[PDB]
RNA sequence: GGACCUGGCGGUGCUUCAUAUCCCUCUAGAGGAGCCUGUUCUGUAAUCGAUAAACCCCGAUCAACCUCACCACCUCUUGCUCAGCCUAUAUACCGCCAUCUUCAGCAAACCCUGAUGAAGGCUACAAAGUAAGCGCAAGUACCCACGUAAAGACGUUAGGUCAAGGUGUAGCCCAUGAGGUGGCAAGAAAUGGGCUACAUUUUCUACCCCAGAAAACUACGAUAGCCCUUAUGAAACUUAAGGGUCGAAGGUGGAUUUAGC
């Protein structure tokens, strides 16, 4: 019957099932999933089977200045146009089958370390196009509540750094995983930290923070060097600009702890100008390769002092046992310094 | 709860026209109706054929104008002249529209038995009154 | 509240601004939102009083910490100097203490705004000749 | 109620409206000009400010009501106040000189008489008390001794016991029973109060 | 602190029970944690301010003679009225005494507890009467006025089954003879890196007379 | 709607000192009554209300709470209790709104004339769907004629009788008017009830002033509202419902 | 395994509540009788669906044939249709709805607190929240500004409906499709809802309220049973109306329970 007929929209509505219990708490799961397809993309008004050519609707009104009549291609003719359109929608087919490859994280099924663009544009014409976001946790998260039961949302955590000393992290929170993403990245950019960099390679000084449970002890390294660390710190050091470090996270491995206390030991850390500074001396610097060289890499601003600083015999510095047994050889481990790709 | 003719509230993305935002309760309060004829009066006959005519032009003129309207269709008898008043989009090119017009006006006189006219307005888009 | 009718005041005689009421979240750190896009936020948050009605710090004192707009603040001996750019330890009760401050700033406000009149009122007479 | 809160009830009473202007007091005089910018509820068809109209048999006849039949619940009761006062007369004329002094025949004094003295000082109310139901017993409103009077007096004339004995002689034959402090009725108050004595340990609840 | 709780962040503001303060107040407010606190250690002071001007022959002779003990004292939290209960005595002749002087002072007693600066604003006392069991003895009251007049279906059931309408059933025919796993929502496997890895790729001039 | 203006220039500088509270109208309201208040220290109803938040809302061009409406209304009843001068009475007024209060004393209908030159009155009343007409003549001997019928004779119920004896009743005039009255509509009881109104409303043309306003106060000459409520469906009657299924 | 958070639950505390509303109170009912009607069960060769509140005179504002989807028998095969399917799945759905709702909350985008943990964000003499939009509200309909309608978001019960229609998936295609003829739908019982009663505030007649009769085995009481006529129809022991005959249970209904301001 005519009159049985539906709309388009309504026809997909139903086959979709996008409505119901089903999708209202994912209570079917979608490996074959019933696709929209806008069957009038191809489509060209006046074009039907018997191949009419109707004046003004699918070809020229005029053709050499007189006016075309009611024509009707022959049936050979018009299998080349129903061929055409085939192929025609197989090349549309094809087009959108070919969609571009995106580089992976960490691991295939993983998100961290996958980027996510420059934080989006401030209202007030503001710009971060000189900035990279990369994630480094997505988490789903269950919420018992009082009428809905068990809801999920999503909880990203995303870094951001331009990879010249300026680095940030946030937490993204939203029901879907790309209204997270935008919050995350949107929201960090607002609270970059500094990372002073020495020579522009590397840390300062052998950093070693407790934050919380999680322990990170990291080495101040030469050129060449790399980074040798937690995934997520190496993710975190590129963003920054740090290409020379050693870190070795301890206790709890938690993702979220160890940004936050990456980035509360990396912005604690004493130059070598505040260095002299602080104790009015000249800083020099040995370098093997260069001998026995004195290379000043700092002296104070202010005056400079007259008294040598104190010789202790013996320093009162807590050493670390790891570091210790490396040193001395003791140290077995199959798992250390082993050939890895290049960071 | 009433499903009735009711576009549901969403994330605010939803662009709806003047017609659809108003549910059926406000049919003679806030908007009127999309056909008017003579059939619905008391003491009047020929509701049922008025009605099924007016079913047909609807999916007519849907699918002899594809992607082109805008709106519902308005539909006036007076006497036995069939008015059929459309708002319809600035795509198709305006040979197309005339050709249609031509085209469905003749086709719809030898059906029904009537002189029709087809009444087109153009808008640059879809007019959009709330997005829901 | 005992000086919010004469805080006020010194505001506009000086030509500058006053919050003495009630602090709503995010004035500062959400201005865009609350005032617009292109809202311009102060350059300069003078706080007369440090702590709120309920002895805690006025939220102003980390949001503009936040917003990196630098804090002159009178800090009694029971308020918290360490995020006001430049504390100034002095009695903030005493009606002739806070009198005190409001003309110290008001008159210091005035005199700056004379100062950069006069200034560029010469430079332009200078420049024309 | 298609009466807004603003509707105030009407007050139907002559001498109200005639009381001289000195007599009222500042508070009396407030309330009248009050009223002057107040809304006034229609008097409903009961009640007029006809010298004969009786609120408490007004009542009565309304409680003897069955579906809306108000002519025929009105007629049971003039039916019954002239069934009364008869039975006066024909006690009138047959009494002595000095007995005729005794005999009430206004029937609007005995039907008054007949429900006060039914009505009961205080009732029982059922309680549940360790899964247990006892009665208790507690003092009656004033409403709801009137109230308790008229029901038990209409009740007791549709009980089947009376057999083809038409309203106007149960009931005229009852109230005159109760005027004199017997019948069954009044049985009830007695027993009610009777049991509210036993009861009285029960009171503390 | 104890046990019992004393973090409240405005723990430094002023407590005002007051009857305006009641008026400007947000409709959204809920009475916080502490909140109550005040609220049940308030009328506890008000308990203590009255008893000890029952006691004591300087507020009044009269007062003091009745040795009137409080049941029970409960402010309201609108700050409008307060509750204050005393016990009944037996004789309702004494009841009568008690109440008339209690009510009669309590006009007076309001001034004298406005003596205290503390609870200077009192709202009116209300001398409720309870503990007595007042109802009882106003019982009493009308039993000996009120005029008593001249003085003189299955077992089945308790069985718990209606063994007769079952007995019929059976006879009315004799007359006729004659589980699934569920998986843990956290290990339930999403597409949505595939597909972002996989790619996503959903992917002026105007003229009169046109040509 | 009206727009709010820019509140800031091109250098970004707000116009108002108080622009960072975010209600800067309805402060510098607050700041100007405190301000008079103070001043008045140092030199020291029926027909009007105070406007409502939404009114206010207006004249400020703001949002504002229900506790700041409060406080405003609060601090200018302050300001009225003082010795307010002529510029401390021009403010209040402002937010001051007058109340008109609507009259409840009844119209009087005019009194005609017929072609003999009596004097009568006119008019109409409704109950349920009874709708009465009656003509009271000033100067008669007590005759009721209903659609020319002796009243006794068209109410035979009591109770429909003592209805029309109310009005006159009420007013101490049994046996000083003739009424000539039409009824339609509705059933003995409610059409007794309309005439007992219409005859009312035309009694007030010959009695006193004061003689009407007790009629008013005692439910005489206001039209009964009350009448019968719809059906609805899913339901047995206008407000009884279906039994609720034994469950 | 430790600690914490949420939800659920508590024969869990306290305070305030429910307005035809949880209990008592008020009025008329149901629960007992007969009948009408639905359901269950049983029965039958002989549909289906609804089926705790939120099913049960419900889809039906309606089944003698038809309707019809059921059973039995017979018949047709490009088939009314560029076929068809009332076949499975309402736990794939659209559409249209129930329910809380006799609710007042939901919520995008931001902001802030908890060390940037799961989480949380109110104080008016105010202490971090701002909030578009939706709902309520307002407005409109009916006889008012009252009341009644209507409206009533998000969400809850994978609630109801593939048999309104449409439709995803799977299935049938000489049959799970189409046509014809006849036939089923009863009551051993149970139960829900309703009707009429048990009478004297009644019964019959006149009247539409000033009447006369009736009034316990010839009273009240069947709208049931049986017989006859009529209406509708092609078809009527069947459906409806009327008449005749018949004159039964029922004597105001335990626990329990419904509705009404
Ligand atoms: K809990
Ligand atoms: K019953
Ligand atoms: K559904
Ligand atoms: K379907
Ligand atoms: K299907
Ligand atoms: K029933
Ligand atoms: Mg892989
Ligand atoms: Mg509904
Ligand atoms: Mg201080
Ligand atoms: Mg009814
Ligand atoms: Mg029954
Ligand atoms: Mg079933
Ligand atoms: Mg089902
Ligand atoms: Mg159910
Ligand atoms: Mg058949
Ligand atoms: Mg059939
Ligand atoms: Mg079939
Ligand atoms: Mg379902
Ligand atoms: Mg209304
Ligand atoms: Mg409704
Ligand atoms: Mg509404
Ligand atoms: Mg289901
Ligand atoms: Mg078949
Ligand atoms: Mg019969
Ligand atoms: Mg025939
Ligand atoms: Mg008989």
């Amino acid at each position: 019957s005519f009159f049985t007929k539906l709309t388009a929209d309504e026809l997909w509505k139903g086959a979709l099932a996008e409505t119901g219990a089903g999708a209202k708490k994912g209570r079917g799961k979608r490996t074959k999933k019933k696709k929209r397809k806008d069957l009038n993309r191809g489509q060209i008004i006046g074009e039907g089977r018997y191949g009419f050519l109707w004046p003004g609707l699918n070809v020229p009104l005029m053709k050499n200045g007189a006016v075309q009549t009611i024509a009707q291609r022959s049936k050979e003719e018009q299998e080349k146009v129903e061929a055409d359109m085939i192929q025609q929608r197989e090349e549309w087919d094809r087009k959108k089958k070919m969609k571009v490859k995106r580089e992976r994280g960490w691991s295939g099924n993983s998100w961290g370390g996958i980027s996510l663009g420059p934080p989006d544009p401030g209202p007030c014409g503001e710009t971060y196009e000189d900035f990279d976001t990369r994630i480094l946790e997505v988490r789903n998260v269950f919420t018992m509540t009082a009428k809905e039961g068990r809801k999920k949302s999503i909880r990203v955590l995303v870094a951001v750094g331009n990879g010249k000393g300026a680095a940030g992290f946030s937490i993204g929170k939203a029901t879907d995983r790309m209204d997270a993403f935008r919050k995350a990245k949107n929201r960090a950019v607002h609270h970059l930290h500094y990372i002073e960099r020495y020579e522009d390679h590397t840390i300062f000084h052998d950093i070693s923070l407790r934050f919380k449970r999680t322990h990170i002890k990291m080495k101040k390294q030469p050129k060449g060097y790399g980074l040798r660390c937690h995934r997520a710190i190496i993710t975190i050091c590129r963003l920054i600009g740090i290409k020379d470090m050693y870190a070795k996270v301890s206790g709890s491995i938690n993702m979220l702890s160890l940004t936050q206390g990456l980035f509360r030991g990396l912005s604690r850390q004493e130059t070598h100008q505040q260095l002299a500074d602080k104790k009015g001396l000249h800083v020099v610097e040995i370098r093997e390769e260069c001998g026995p060289l004195p290379i000043v890499v700092a002296s104070p601003r202010g005056p400079l002092r007259k008294d040598p600083e104190p010789e202790d015999e013996v320093p009162d510095v807590k050493l670390d046992w790891e570091d210790v047994k490396t040193a001395q050889g003791m140290k077995r481990s199959v798992w250390s310094n082993l050939k890895r790709a290049a960071t | 709860k009433n499903r009735a003719a009711r576009v549901r509230v969403s994330k605010g993305d939803k662009p709806v026209t003047y017609e659809e935002a108003h549910a059926p309760h406000y049919i003679a309060h806030r908007k009127g109706w999309l056909s008017l004829h003579t059939g619905n009066l008391d003491g009047e006959d020929h509701a049922a054929e008025r009605t099924v005519e007016d079913v047909f032009l609807r999916k007519f003129m849907w699918g002899t104008f594809p992607g082109c309207l805008a709106d519902q269709l308005v539909l006036k008898r007076r006497g036995n002249q069939l008015e059929i008043c459309a708002v319809v989009l600035r795509q198709l090119s305006p040979h197309k529209y005339y050709f249609l017009v031509g085209y469905s006006e003749t086709l719809l006189s030898y059906f029904y038995k009537c002189p029709v006219r087809l009444h087109l307005q153009t808008v640059p888009s879809k007019v959009v009154y709330k997005y829901l | 509240r005992q000086f919010s009718y004469l805080i006020e005041n010194m505001a506009r005689d000086c030509g500058e601004y006053a919050h003495t009421r009630y602090f709503r979240g995010g004035m500062l750190t959400n201005a865009r939102l609350l005032f617009g896009p292109t809202v311009r936020l102060p350059d300069l948050i003078i706080f007369l009083h440090t702590l709120n009605n309920i002895f805690e710090p006025h939220v102003a004192v980390r949001d503009a910490a936040k917003m990196n707009i630098p804090t002159v603040g009178i800090v009694d001996t029971n308020c918290n100097p360490c995020l006001i750019t430049y504390p100034v330890p002095g009695n903030d009760d005493s009606p002739l203490a806070v009198h005190l401050y409001c003309r110290l700033f008001q008159t210091a406000i005035t005199r700056a705004k004379e100062k950069r009149q006069q200034v560029e009122a010469l430079y332009r007479l200078q420049g024309q000749k | 109620s298609r009466y807004s809160p603003e509707f105030k009830d009407p007050l139907i009473d002559k001498e109200y409206y005639r009381k001289p202007v000195e007599e009222l007091t500042e508070e009396e005089k407030y309330v009248r000009e009050l009223k002057k910018t107040q809304l006034i509820k229609a008097a409903p068809a009961g009640k007029t400010s006809s010298v004969f109209e009786d609120p408490v048999i007004s009542k009565f006849t309304n409680m003897m009501m069955i579906g809306g039949n108000k002519v025929l619940a009105r007629s049971l009761m003039i039916q019954t106040l002239e069934a009364v006062k008869r039975k006066q007369f024909e006690k009138y004329h047959a009494a002595s000189a000095e007995e005729q002094a005794t005999i009430e025949r206004n029937p609007y004094t005995i039907f008054h008489q007949a429900l006060k003295n039914c009505e009961p000082m205080i009732g029982l109310v059922p309680i549940l008390k360790g899964g247990r139901f006892y009665q208790v017993p507690v003092p009656l409103p004033d409403r709801r001794r009137r109230f308790l009077a008229m029901k038990w007096m209409i009740t007791e004339c549709r009980d089947k016991k009376h057999q083809r004995t038409l309203m106007p002689e149960k009931l005229s034959h009852k109230l005159l029973e109760a005027f004199h402090n017997q019948g069954p009725v009044i049985k009830r108050k007695h027993d009610l109060h009777k049991m509210a004595e036993a009861n009285r340990a029960l009171a503390h609840y | 602190k104890v046990w019992y709780e004393s973090p409240s962040l405005g723990s430094h503001s002023t407590y005002k029970p007051s009857k305006l303060e009641f008026l400007m107040r947000s409709t959204s407010k809920k009475t916080r944690k502490e909140d109550h606190a005040r609220l049940r250690a308030l009328n506890g002071l008000l308990y203590k301010a009255l008893t000890d001007l029952l006691c004591t022959p300087e507020v009044s002779q009269e007062l003091y003679d009745l040795n009137v003990e409080l049941s029970k004292v409960s402010l309201t939290p609108d700050f409008s009225a307060c509750r204050a209960y005393w016990k009944t005595t037996l004789s309702a002749e004494q009841n009568a005494h008690m109440e008339a002087v209690l009510q009669r002072s309590a006009a007076h007693m309001r001034h004298l507890l406005m003596s205290q600066q503390t609870l200077r604003n009192v709202p009116p006392i209300v001398f409720v009467q309870d503990k007595g069991n007042a109802a009882l003895a106003e019982l009493d009251q009308l039993l000996a006025v009120a005029d008593f007049g001249p003085r003189d279906t299955t077992s089945s059931s308790l069985c718990g089954i209606d063994h007769e309408a079952l007995n019929k059933q059976i006879m009315e025919y004799k007359r006729r003879k004659d589980g699934r796993k569920r998986a843990k929502p956290r290990l339930e496997q999403d597409s949505s890196l595939k597909s972002y890895l996989s790619g996503e790729e959903v992917e002026e001039y105007e003229c009169y007379a046109p040509d | 709607p009206r727009q709010r203006a820019i509140q800031w220039g091109e250098d970004g500088r707000p116009f108002h000192y108080l622009f960072y509270t975010g209600k800067q109208s309805y402060y510098s309201l607050m700041h100007d009554v405190y301000g008079m208040l103070l001043n008045l220290e140092k030199h020291q109803v029926i027909g009007s209300r105070w406007l409502i938040k939404e009114e206010l809302e207006e004249m400020l061009v703001e949002k504002l709470s229900d506790l700041d409406y409060m406080q405003f209304i609060r601090l200018l009843e302050k300001l009225l209790t003082s010795q307010c001068g002529a510029a401390e009475e021009e403010f209040v007024q402002r937010f001051r709104r007058s109340v008109t209060l609507e009259s409840k004393k009844q119209l009087i209908e005019p009194v005609q004339y017929d072609e003999q030159g009596m004097a009568f009155s006119k008019s109409e009343g409704k109950r349920k769907t009874a709708k009465a007409e009656a003509i009271v003549y000033k100067h008669g001997s007590g005759r009721i004629k209903v659609n020319g019928i002796d009243y006794q004779l068209y109410f035979p119920i009591t109770q429909d009788r003592e209805q029309l004896m109310f009005p006159f009743h009420f007013v101490d005039r049994l046996g000083k008017h003739d009424v000539t009255c039409t009824v339609s509509g509705g059933g003995r009881s409610a059409q007794a009830g309309a005439i007992r109104l219409a005859m009312a409303k035309a009694l007030c043309s010959f009695v006193t002033e004061d003689e009407v306003e007790w009629m008013r106060q005692a439910g005489l000459l206001t039209t009964d509202p009350r009448v019968r409520e719809r059906k609805k469906p899913g339901q047995e009657g206008a407000r009884r419902k279906f039994t609720w299924k034994k469950r």
